[PDB]
């Protein structure tokens, strides 16, 4: 089974790829 | 045969439906009185259906798994009854009401009031031209050759492109 | 009598007339000729 | 430019509610904003497709995530045939004990069950635990991060590529052919090789193992010896158990034909093969056009030596280069409908040359994946016109393109609309017909009398790839023919195993039904493409309005004058044919759901004579299938298609609120909301409070795309609930 | 605001002007034509877009056009 | 009770006759709706000789009005003033339309 | 003519109101049907809506033979209340009750 | 602390908080007079 | 109401071909048919019609022949008439096949 620590490795991953995703948004919009 | 079928005069399908449409209408038959109108119609409705299966059955038509008719209409001259010949018949008369209808608008297109004889007709003319449509391939073969049938573009309008 | 053959000659008038004959021809052929499936007769 | 939309001046001005409502519809036109240039049109679009590959990535990177920790997948693998893959887990507060109850049946707490497919794809492609799941999900999570970096990067002053980088179309081209296409072909045949097939044959090759355990005992000595016969011998036996080693061979390239008799699918070393091949052909053809290195065509030239000497072309290809080049509409349209026919292709060859294992097995999910595609095709296909009609307005130059094969389409677009018209008419009026005809004499108790064409084309086709069942004996049917012989060399004999077996989808059986329903489907396809084809010809004017050009792809009519013009604009050719693409591609998904589920039902005998008529589509379609559907909850209680019975009911009301934009028009809600502003204005204690975007109706044209967008989610809504409920309530 | 033009095949007949529901159109003196003067769109900030003038244009194409652009609370129509 | 009501009967053409439904009394019809045999049975219609001599009433009244619109436009017609005559036209519509007409249905 | 804006604002509302309770009931209870929760919807088995004035006039004209109407024999209308009238098997009238359902509609 | 306990935790904050904001902050970013 | 009115009670008028009732089946097909064929009227526009006319009228006119009475798509408004008289038809006729059924069945 997918442990405790895997899906927060998981969710940390996700949260770069959203600053990213913000960080592109924003640089889009200029 | 074609299509892995069978004809219908070899289909235990096919008469099977027979039975049991005859069956059907004996059965409402069978609930009033040998001589009353009901029971009349009632064996008259048999009558034909049983001259109907058996006109299917002595035709060429071929019979699918469900015991009912299926059509050809590969181009084969030996099922030709099915598409070719009722196709032949159906150009010919379509030909024909539209050779007509064409040659009515043009004839009246010069008259004193050509929208006028499109909402009443003048019947007359209209008789006379109809008569004339079962020449209509040869009168088109003859316009076409003497270049009344197609216009030019230039003569055409057209939108911007 | 030239009004009401006027009348007559209209297009919703002749159509009506010209349906109902081609319609009455067609029952017809059925009436006699019934359950053409093809021309097998 | 100072309040949103700062995109465009124009609507950032107006007073009214449609000032926010426009801006959001025109984020996305880039072309048309204020001050766009064309280089940085070009490269906003680069940023914006690596956003849409991140988003990509990380659908698929969820997909992964939600199955590895979530699903039944190790379960489904132990026992494919009697388990129900799992989507993801539900929790929602609103459910009662009931419908906990009732969405955990065969498991311990409720589920969605998936009918994407991906258990069988990821099955078939060597997954077997959920930790190799949960990796993948990691790797793309990862990958979509690098291409949000990337989209970021390319925006950057010192990283924006220029026009002249963005227009070179013989590099661009060669890479995709060769790299993209060729070199991916070829890659995913070593994962083939070294991952599927061993894990089909009971052996993990995985990250840990795979530089010591070579895909074949004799290794590369035959491939570097051109000996290359030896990775064919030997292939799995009829009797190999997959997944297991019972019965296995060491082959890992084949052309077996047909299917694996346990899987009913693919052969794993055939799909291996078939990508090698296509990866030689692609690489190959990614070295046709001139980069760097003196060989190679350009293909302008290519291009402008296309013109035929007698003339019937004109000009010919002339003009086309530069046309396609500074087009990006023209583009996408050519885009477009390759994606359209390539989703109708995957569409109508996944459900009949069946590619993942235990896939013709899992009935819902076949259905689901079909109607999908052909779901998809049908928009894709509409947009290719869509850009099409809006590269005639937009960047199509007359001069540049005088008298080519282009222009020459415009001199005969009256030619070209009378005569798709004619053949719509033709196809609408028979097919209509005939049904009637049927319905009628089937109602007075005369079946006998129904016209039933047998499609002896198509069984003609089928027999001549070797279908025995309609009696012809001809080429592959034919023991004699050349063709015969020489198929029988390679691939005929499994092909002929399959295509000779009833029990699967290889060239079903056909009869008048298809014949009648295949005419049918093209009056949608021939009236679907005269709307679209008389919306793109006539995008730049017509007789009614011959500055059209000067008004743009969308606007809402020219007025009462001139008789009427409402619908007029191209964009509105593209929101009638909608609706003609929705009914086109729900004839064709009816047709395949209706065929399968007759099949799945042991009786395609129902089928064969109930649909030649309307009534047995009506009453032994979606009369007879709807009830697992409608008792998915009633007075008595619920069970899991309750879900499905809702979402039922929801695309109904979504499709009939449709109807209201559709029917009612702007002018009766604008006077209705004038009396709506003056009772806010009127009312005490609530004019305490204004707004500060005057409420107005919404605009012509975006009533018309409300209206469009309500219809099309109805339609889709109820339709993928029907089939799913229906499918999965049944078998 | 809406943009109104006056191409050279008006023909004077002051019908767009009769038409006109918020006064943008005016005749003006110009030898181009028989009537002696010209259509003109002085005012095309009260233009609602009803397209009245087209409708009451002669001419074959449009002498008078009205395209649709930038909406304001003039061009809206709004008393609120 | 146990008879179908039925009075229109249709050609047998085409198999169209299948539509004479086996609606009792030695009849085949059309099962009409519109109430027609219980509205004659109230009135005490008793035999079809009552409903001919209806029917033929009913043509009469039909020539009769065709007559009485021909002759008040072309031969007859009466001023605007006669037309604006809303008390009149009130109490005869009451007393003798609706009061004579319940007056008579009522004998 | 010169109150109309006033007129349709407040039959504009009166229309709102009417749609989303009325039709509301129905969505309400097709969501709770759903996900399961009968003892929460809009029923006779559950949260009632009684149309309790149409209940009150059914009773009032199935008393009325005998005392408001004295001369009359039996009601102008078994709909409203009585016994079964049966003819020939069939079931010619017999009272109609009005409950939950019948609010629902009514309102609708 | 457990990962099954990450909808109950994740799931309101998904479907309530974050729509909530999100349309707040659009409110705000299109009510702004001057954006640039 | 979808299931236990609309979709129980339309056995009557689905299940009615090969019997007297059959008529109602066919009457509710073409009801349907024509409330459908309504929405072409509703949702469309006479510019877009009037354009394709064009276009036909082109092929008669290279043929030689064209009405001098010439062809029109229909005006806005008759368009809406003809799409509202078209959408009350096909519903109230798939009701009307649809009751009458139903009750023939239960009478
Ligand atoms: C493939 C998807 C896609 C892509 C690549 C784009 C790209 C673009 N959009 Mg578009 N848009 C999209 C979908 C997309 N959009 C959708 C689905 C809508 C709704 C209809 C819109 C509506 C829209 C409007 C109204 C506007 C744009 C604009 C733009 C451009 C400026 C960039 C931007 O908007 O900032 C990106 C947005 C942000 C940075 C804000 C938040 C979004 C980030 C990326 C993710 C959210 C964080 C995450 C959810 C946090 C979770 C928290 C939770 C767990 C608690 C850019 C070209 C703007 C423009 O100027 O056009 C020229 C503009 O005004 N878009
Ligand atoms: C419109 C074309 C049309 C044509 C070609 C015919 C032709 C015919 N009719 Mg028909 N008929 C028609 C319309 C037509 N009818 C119409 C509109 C009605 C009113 C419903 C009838 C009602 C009718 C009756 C009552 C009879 C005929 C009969 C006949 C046959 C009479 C042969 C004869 O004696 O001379 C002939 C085949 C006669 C017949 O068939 O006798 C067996 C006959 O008795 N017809
Ligand atoms: C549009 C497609 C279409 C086609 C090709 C047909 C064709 C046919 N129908 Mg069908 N039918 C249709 C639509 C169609 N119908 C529709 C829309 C309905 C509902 C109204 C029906 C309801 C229907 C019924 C109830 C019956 C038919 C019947 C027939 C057959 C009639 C044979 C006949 O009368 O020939 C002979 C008549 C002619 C050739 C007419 C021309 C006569 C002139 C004088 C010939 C002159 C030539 C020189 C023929 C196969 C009948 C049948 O027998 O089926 C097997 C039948 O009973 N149709
Ligand atoms: C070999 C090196 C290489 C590679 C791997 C790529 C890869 C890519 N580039 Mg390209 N690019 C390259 C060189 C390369 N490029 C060069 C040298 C230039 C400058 C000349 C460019 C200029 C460029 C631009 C301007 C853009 C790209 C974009 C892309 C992306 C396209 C979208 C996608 O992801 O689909 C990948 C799809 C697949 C792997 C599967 C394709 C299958 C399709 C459906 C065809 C299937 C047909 C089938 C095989 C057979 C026909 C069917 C028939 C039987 C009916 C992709 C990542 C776009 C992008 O999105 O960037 C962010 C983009 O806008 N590139
Ligand atoms: C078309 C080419 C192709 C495709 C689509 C696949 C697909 C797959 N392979 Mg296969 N494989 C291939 C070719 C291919 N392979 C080739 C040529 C070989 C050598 C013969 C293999 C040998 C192989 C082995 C041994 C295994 C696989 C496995 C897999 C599966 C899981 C891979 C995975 O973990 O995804 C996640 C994605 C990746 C691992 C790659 C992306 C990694 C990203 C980019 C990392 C980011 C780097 C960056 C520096 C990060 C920091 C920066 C950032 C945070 C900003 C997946 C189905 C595994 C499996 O489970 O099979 C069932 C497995 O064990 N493959
Ligand atoms: C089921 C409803 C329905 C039907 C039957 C039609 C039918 C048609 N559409 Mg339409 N359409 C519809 C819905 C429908 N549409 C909707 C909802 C929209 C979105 C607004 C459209 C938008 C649309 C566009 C944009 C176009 C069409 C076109 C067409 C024609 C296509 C060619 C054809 O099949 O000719 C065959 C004719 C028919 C099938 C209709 C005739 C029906 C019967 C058989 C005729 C019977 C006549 C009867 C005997 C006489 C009356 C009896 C009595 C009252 C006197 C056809 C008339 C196209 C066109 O004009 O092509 C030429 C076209 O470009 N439609
Ligand atoms: C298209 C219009 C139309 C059609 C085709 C029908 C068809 C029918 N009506 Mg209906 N009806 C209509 C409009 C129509 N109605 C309207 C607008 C009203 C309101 C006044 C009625 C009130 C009505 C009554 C009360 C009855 C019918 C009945 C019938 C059926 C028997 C026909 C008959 O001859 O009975 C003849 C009618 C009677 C024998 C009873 C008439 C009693 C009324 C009160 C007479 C009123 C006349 C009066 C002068 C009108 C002026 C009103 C005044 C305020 C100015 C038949 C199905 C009868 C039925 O259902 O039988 C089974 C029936 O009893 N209709
Ligand atoms: C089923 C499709 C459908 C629906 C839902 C509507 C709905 C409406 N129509 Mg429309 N109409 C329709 C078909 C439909 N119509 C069609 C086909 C046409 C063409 C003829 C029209 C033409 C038309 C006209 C001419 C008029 C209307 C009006 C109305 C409104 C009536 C007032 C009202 O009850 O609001 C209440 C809202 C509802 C009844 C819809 C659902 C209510 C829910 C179930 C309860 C409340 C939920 C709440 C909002 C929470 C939402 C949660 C969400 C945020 C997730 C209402 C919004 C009228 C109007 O605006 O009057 C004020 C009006 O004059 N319509
Ligand atoms: C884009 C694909 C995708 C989709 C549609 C979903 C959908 C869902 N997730 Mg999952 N999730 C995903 C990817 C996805 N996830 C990935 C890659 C991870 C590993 C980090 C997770 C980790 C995760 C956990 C731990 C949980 C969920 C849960 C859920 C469910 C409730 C929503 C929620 O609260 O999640 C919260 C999600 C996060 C905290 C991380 C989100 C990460 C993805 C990549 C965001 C995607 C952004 C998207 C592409 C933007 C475009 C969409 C927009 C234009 C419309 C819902 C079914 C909950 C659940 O299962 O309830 C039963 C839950 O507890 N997800
Ligand atoms: C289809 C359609 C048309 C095209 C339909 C037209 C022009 C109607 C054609 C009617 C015919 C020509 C009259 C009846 C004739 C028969 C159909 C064929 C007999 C031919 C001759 C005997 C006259 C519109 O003009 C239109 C206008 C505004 C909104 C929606 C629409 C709309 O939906
Ligand atoms: S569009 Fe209307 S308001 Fe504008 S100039 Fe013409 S008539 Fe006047
Ligand atoms: S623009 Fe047209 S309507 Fe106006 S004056 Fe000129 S010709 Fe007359």
């Amino acid at each position: 089974m997918i442990t405790d620590f895997q899906v927060y490795i998981a969710l940390m991953a996700a949260l770069l790829a959203s600053v990213l995703a913000i960080r592109l948004g924003a640089t889009l919009y200029q | 045969e074609i299509g892995g079928l069978t004809k219908c005069s070899e289909s235990a399908a096919f008469t099977k439906r027979l039975n049991a449409s005859v069956k059907k209408l004996e059965q409402r038959a069978s609930q009033y009185e040998a001589d009353s109108p009901p029971a009349l119609a009632l064996k008259q409705q048999v009558e034909r259906t049983q001259a109907r299966f058996d006109k299917y059955s002595r035709s060429e038509l071929l019979c699918g798994a469900d015991g009912l008719p299926h059509l050809v209409a590969d181009g084969r001259w030996s099922h030709a009854a099915e598409f070719i010949l009722p196709g032949f018949g159906f150009i010919y008369i379509s030909g024909w009401i539209g050779w007509v209808g064409r040659k009515y608008l043009r004839a009246v297109s010069t008259s004193a009031n050509p929208s006028e004889s499109e909402i009443i007709i003048n019947v007359p003319l209209a008789l006379k031209i109809m008569t004339t449509g079962y020449i209509w391939p040869i009168s088109a073969w003859q316009e076409l050759i003497s270049n009344d049938l197609v216009a030019v573009s230039e003569e055409i309008t057209v939108s911007p492109r | 009598m030239n009004d009401f053959q006027k009348y007559l000659s209209t297009a919703p008038v002749l159509l009506t007339l010209w349906m109902t004959f081609t319609a009455g021809f067609i029952i017809e052929v059925n009436r006699f000729f019934p359950d053409m499936l093809g021309l097998y007769f | 430019a100072t309040k949103f939309p700062k995109f465009s001046q124009a609507l950032a001005q107006d007073p009214a509610t449609r000032r926010i409502w426009y801006g959001i519809a025109t984020a996305h036109d880039l072309e048309a904003h204020d001050g766009m240039t064309e280089e940085n049109l070009y490269q906003k679009i680069f940023a914006s497709h690596f956003g849409h590959l991140a988003i990509i990535f990380l659908w698929t990177s969820g997909n992964l995530f939600h199955v590895a920790w979530q699903g039944n997948f190790e379960k489904w693998v132990s026992n494919p045939l009697k388990t129900r893959p799992i989507a993801h887990s539900i929790w929602d507060p609103h459910f009662g004990e009931s419908a906990l109850k009732a969405f955990s049946k065969g498991n311990t707490y409720p589920v969605n069950i998936t009918f994407s497919g991906l258990y069988q794809w990821w099955y078939t492609i060597g997954f077997r635990t959920n930790q190799e799941l949960y990796k993948g999900s990691i790797g793309l999570l990862l990958l979509a991060s690098v291409l949000l970096i990337a989209g970021w990067l390319h925006l950057q002053p010192k990283f924006r590529p220029s026009l002249s980088w963005f227009k070179n179309n013989e590099s661009r081209l060669n890479h995709h052919l060769s790299g993209l296409l060729g070199f991916s072909s070829l890659a995913w045949t070593g994962h083939l090789v070294h991952v599927a097939i061993p894990a089909s044959r009971g052996v993990h090759v995985g990250w840990d193992n795979f530089l010591t355990t070579p895909p074949h005992p004799a290794g590369l000595t035959p491939f570097f010896t051109g000996n290359w016969t030896v990775y064919a011998e030997n292939p799995d036996s009829a009797t190999h158990v997959f997944n297991t080693s019972e019965g296995s061979g060491t082959a890992i390239l084949t052309f077996l034909g047909g299917f694996h008799p346990q899987t009913q699918s693919l052969w794993l070393s055939d799909m291996a093969h078939h990508h090698l091949a296509i990866a030689v052909v692609f690489i190959v053809a990614g070295h046709m056009y001139r980069t760097n290195f003196g060989i190679g065509h350009n293909m302008k030239e290519i291009l402008d030596a296309h013109r035929p000497p007698g003339g019937r072309l004109g000009a010919g290809h002339v003009g086309l280069f530069e046309t396609i080049t500074n087009s990006l509409h023209m583009q996408l349209g050519l885009a477009l409908a390759c994606l359209g026919v390539a989703t109708s292709l995957t569409a109508q060859h996944m459900y009949a040359l069946t590619p993942y294992a235990y896939l013709s097995k899992d009935f819902t999910t076949e259905a689901a994946l079909y109607t999908h595609h052909q779901y998809i095709a049908g928009f894709l296909m509409v947009g290719a016109f869509a850009h099409g009609a809006i590269f005639f307005v937009r960047d199509y130059d007359p001069e540049l393109n005088k008298n080519n094969v282009l222009a020459r389409m415009l001199e005969h677009k009256e030619a070209i609309i009378s005569h798709l018209s004619w053949a719509s008419l033709f196809l609408g009026f028979h097919t209509l017909g005939l049904y009637i005809h049927n319905d009628t004499v089937v109602a007075f108790g005369q079946p006998e009398k129904q016209i039933l064409f047998e499609p002896l084309f198509a069984e003609y086709i089928q027999a001549a790839s070797g279908k025995a069942v309609y009696q012809f004996n001809v080429l592959l049917a034919s023991s004699t023919s050349p063709a015969t012989a020489a198929g029988n060399q390679v691939w005929l004999p499994g092909w002929l195993e399959a295509i000779n077996n009833p029990k699967t989808d290889l060239f079903l059986k056909i009869g008048p039904g298809d014949f009648l329903v295949h005419h049918a489907i093209a009056l949608g396809l021939h009236v679907t493409a005269l709307i679209l084809v008389k919306g793109a010809l006539d995008a730049r004017g017509s007789k009614l309005m011959p500055d059209k050009k000067d008004f743009g792809y969308s606007f809402p009519c020219d007025g009462p004058g001139r008789g009427g013009t409402c619908d007029i604009s191209a964009w509105d050719a593209f929101y009638l044919a909608m609706f003609w693409m929705l009914n086109t591609i729900g004839w064709v998904t009816f047709y395949w759901h209706w065929k399968h589920m007759t099949i799945w039902g042991g009786n395609p005998g129902q089928f064969d004579e109930s649909s030649n008529y309307i009534m047995g589509w009506l009453r032994d379609y979606l009369w007879l299938n709807s009830s697992p559907l409608i008792n998915g909850y009633n007075p008595f209680g619920m069970n899991n298609l309750s879900v499905w019975s809702w979402m039922f009911l929801f695309g109904h009301l979504i499709w009939a609120t449709g109807f209201m934009f559709l029917i009612s028009w702007r002018g009766y809600w604008q006077e209705l909301i004038e009396t709506l502003v003056w009772a806010h204005e009127r009312t005490p204690l609530a004019n305490l409070i204004r707004w500060r975007d005057k409420p107005v109706a919404l605009s012509i044209v975006q009533a018309r795309l409300v209206g469009l967008v309500h219809f099309s989610v109805g339609y889709i809504l109820t339709y993928a609930a029907f089939v799913i409920a229906s499918t999965s309530g049944k078998f | 605001s809406h943009t109104v033009k006056i191409y050279d095949t008006c023909i004077g007949c002051t019908q767009c002007v009769r038409a006109c529901p918020t006064d943008v159109l005016e005749m003006v003196p110009w030898d181009g034509c028989k009537s002696g003067q010209i259509a003109s769109s002085p005012r095309v900030e009260d233009c609602v877009g009803c397209k009245r003038c087209e409708t009451a244009c002669p001419t074959d194409f449009l002498s008078v056009r009205v395209y649709l652009g930038a909406e304001t609370t003039r061009s809206l129509g709004l008393a609120y | 009770i146990s008879i179908k009501q039925s009075s229109q009967v249709v050609w047998p053409i085409v198999g169209q006759e299948i539509l004479n439904a086996d609606v009792g009394g030695n009849f085949q019809g059309i099962q009409t709706t519109s109430g027609w045999f219980q509205m004659w049975r109230a009135e005490g219609i008793t035999s079809e000789v009552e409903l001919y001599w209806t029917a033929i009433g009913g043509l009469a009244m039909s020539a009769i009005m065709l007559f009485a619109g021909w002759f008040h436009y072309h031969k007859a017609a009466p001023k605007l003033e006669w037309f604006q005559n809303a008390e009149s036209m009130m109490n005869h519509h009451l007393a003798g339309l609706l009061g004579l007409g319940c007056l008579s249905w009522s004998g | 003519l010169r109150h109309r804006d006033a007129i349709i604002s407040h039959l504009n509302w009166v229309c709102i109101f009417l749609g989303c309770h009325a039709f509301g009931f129905y969505i309400h209870n097709d969501t709770m049907r759903a996900l399961g929760r009968p003892q929460d919807m809009f029923s006779d088995k559950a949260i009632q809506l009684q149309p309790i004035f149409a209940q009150w006039i059914q009773n009032i004209h199935l008393l009325a033979p005998g005392t408001t109407a004295p001369n009359a024999l039996a009601t102008t209308s078994y709909a409203f209340g009585g016994d079964v009238i049966e003819v020939g098997g069939k079931i010619a009238m017999m009272p109609i009750k009005l409950g939950t359902a019948d609010f629902m509609v009514h309102h609708i | 602390m457990a990962a099954s306990f990450l909808p109950s935790i994740l799931v309101p904050l998904v479907g309530l908080i974050f729509p909530a904001f999100s349309m707040a902050l659009f409110f705000l970013y299109v009510q702004t007079d001057d954006i640039a | 109401w979808l299931r236990d009115f609309l979709w129980s009670q339309a056995s009557q008028v689905i299940q009615s071909y090969g019997s007297a009732s059959s008529a109602y089946g066919l009457i509710f097909l073409g009801a349907h048919f024509i409330w459908a064929f309504s929405l072409m009227f509703l949702f469309s526009g006479r510019g877009y019609w009037q354009e394709l006319i064009e276009s036909i009228v082109w092929a008669h006119n290279k043929l030689n022949f064209a009405p001098t009475i010439q062809p029109r798509a229909l005006s806005i408004t008759q368009g809406r008439a003809v799409g509202l008289a078209h959408y009350l038809l096909g519903g109230i006729g798939t009701t009307w096949a649809f009751f009458l059924a139903r009750a023939i069945s239960i009478t």
